[PDB]
């Protein structure tokens, strides 16, 4: 699968100065003219944001400060009148291959330092080693029989995210083939849900699962995201802490 | 591994479906009076998209069945509209030309495909296009036109031209947006036109006269049959060819064979040529050629 790479890993910058951002592909993420590229923004103890699809196009809404350049495989996210506002961990995702992957992420930091669509996830916090479990994932506002794309993603210790699986409104799931068999993702229209198993978790699976909408245009891109719940794998039952 | 059946395959499947292409709508079906020449260009589409739609199914089924269409119904509707409008009307001109006239003004995909693109998608050609491409219009008034108005056929065959022209446009924009296998668009595209000219034969009452006319004349079934499995084999080799060697390799091994389509056309079926023209035909052939090779 192809590894992203960011070089920066945490840039000092004062206010005002163009900030540039780099990242790298093992492999060419082009296609047909089209560089496959995404670039979010995660502000702290919040879920992602998505900035930029394609590698120059600015999503709607987002301000004119954000740009996007490069091709092949080096790419550059610029904003040159940086605000209090743009500070935050950036990432870099891949949509070439199934295996959607996100680049390791850049922190950013200052000197001397009803008509929108709900995701809800619930599930279990704390749980054994070996056991089975299920989170589930409910839409409001919106129905998933809809043309949209379901995905389940983790985000670990760390900040790595790495997407987990989806389904899409037609019914068609795709999965990580590293966790393909591990997870099974499905839904309940009845009740616009969707839930993804995991079959004996590991303490490596401690993490916080989102559920997010997506669509594809030049790539996929999880346009809207869920809160977060946290799942810790452990041996021990968590009292007094 | 070796590779000279990328050559061989196309060469071969297209070479003959452009001969059995030719011996049904050019046929002489009858005789005297009760001669009858081929009209039904809508079933003959028709039986041609279907055999392709059959043949990419069993193809993405087999071949990589990993992945997935991303690619919207209306944009594969869209593009079909225009894919099997193209094919109808080049194959209804084919009534009033001759199939030399027929195939090189099919040939002449660039001049539309950069009309297109510098009108609409305002994409600039500083090399790749205004030159090689002013010797493929200067082959074509060699040929079309001669120094001793138009008919129907050249309009059919221009309208045609501009329809593909809008049918390459589409395909392009959605492979850019939605990275589509070739597998996949070409059986969708064929889904899409199968089901329209169907619809199309039924209403028109086309079907009815077509079957009277093949129990009249039963030999062409097996020629058009043949045709629409001409028209399949060799389209999967040139998906392969597109994955294997590249491109360019598609382009030359295609320009290499309608030229020696319009050679088989002009000394097998005695199709009347003369000098002047094949000059026409020499200078729209080179410049294709050098089109494909830079840009
Ligand atoms: N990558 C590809 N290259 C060429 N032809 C393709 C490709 N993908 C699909 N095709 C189809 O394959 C068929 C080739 O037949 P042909 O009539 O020679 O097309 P062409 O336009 O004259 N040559 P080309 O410009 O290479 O497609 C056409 O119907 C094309 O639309």
């Amino acid at each position: 699968d192809i590894v992203m790479t960011q070089s920066p890993a945490s840039l000092t910058v004062s206010l005002g100065q163009s900030v540039t951002i780099s990242c790298r592909a093992s492999e060419n993420v082009e296609y047909y003219g089209t560089s496959l590229m995404q670039w979010y923004q995660q502000k702290p103890g919040q879920p992602p944001k998505f900035l930029i699809y394609g590698a120059s196009n600015i999503e709607s809404g987002v301000p004119a400060r954000f740009s996007g350049s490069g091709s092949g495989t080096d790419f550059s996210l610029n904003i040159h009148p940086v605000e209090e506002d743009d500070i935050a961990m950036y990432f870099c995702q891949q949509s070439r291959k199934v295996p959607y992957t996100f680049g390791s992420g850049t922190k950013l930091e200052i000197k001397g330092s009803s008509g929108e669509v709900q995701l809800q996830e619930s599930g279990p916090g704390l749980v054994k080693p070996s056991q089975s479990l299920s989170l589930t994932c409910s839409v409001t506002g919106y129905s998933i029989t809809s043309d949209y794309y379901w995905n389940w993603i983790r985000q670990f210790p760390g900040n790595k995210l790495e997407w987990m699986a989806y389904i899409r409104y037609d019914g068609t799931s795709d999965y990580n083939p590293s966790l393909k068999n591990r997870i099974s993702i499905t839904r309940d229209t009845s009740k616009n849900q969707f839930f993804l198993k995991l079959n004996s978790v590991a303490t490596e699976d401690t993490a916080t699962y989102y559920c997010a909408r997506a669509y594809y245009y030049d790539g996929i891109n999880f346009d809207y995201w869920g809160q977060g719940t946290t799942l810790t794998v452990s041996s021990e039952n968590l009292y007094f802490q | 591994l070796r590779l000279p059946l990328c050559f061989l395959g196309v060469f071969v499947c297209y070479f003959y479906y452009g001969i059995l292409q030719e011996k049904i709508t050019r046929g002489k079906y009858g005789e005297g009076a009760k001669q009858e020449t081929f009209t039904f260009a809508l079933t003959l589409v028709f039986i041609q998209c279907v055999i392709n739609a059959v043949f990419a199914k069993i193809l993405i089924q087999f071949f990589d069945t990993a992945r997935v269409d991303h690619t919207r119904s209306w944009l594969y509707a869209a593009c079909s509209i225009s894919y099997l409008g193209a094919m109808v009307s080049s194959n209804s001109a084919l009534q009033f030309v001759n199939y030399p006239t027929f195939v090189l003004g099919k040939s002449c995909k660039p001049i539309p495909v950069m009309l297109l693109g510098v009108t609409l998608l305002k994409k600039k050609y500083p090399l790749a296009k205004y030159l090689c491409v002013l010797l493929i219009v200067a082959g074509v008034a060699l040929f079309m036109y001669k120094p001793k108005t138009v008919g129907y056929g050249e309009l059919l065959l221009l309208l045609s031209l501009t329809l593909d022209g809008l049918t390459g446009v589409s395909q392009d924009h959605m492979r850019a947006h939605y990275q589509t296998g070739s597998n996949h668009m070409m059986l969708n595209i064929n889904l899409w036109s199968t089901l329209l000219l169907g619809m199309g034969i039924l209403f028109t009452g086309e079907l009815w006269e077509f079957l009277s006319f093949a129990e009249r004349y039963p030999a062409i079934i097996y020629n058009i049959l043949l045709f629409g499995l001409t028209s399949a084999l060799g389209q999967s080799f040139i998906f392969m060819t597109v994955v294997y060697f590249g491109p360019l390799t598609c382009s030359i091994i295609t320009t290499t064979r309608k030229f020696f389509t319009i050679l088989a056309s002009v000394i097998l079926f005695a199709n009347p040529i003369s000098p002047m023209q094949w000059v026409g035909t020499v200078l729209v052939f080179l410049g294709l050629g050098l089109d494909a090779k830079f840009g």
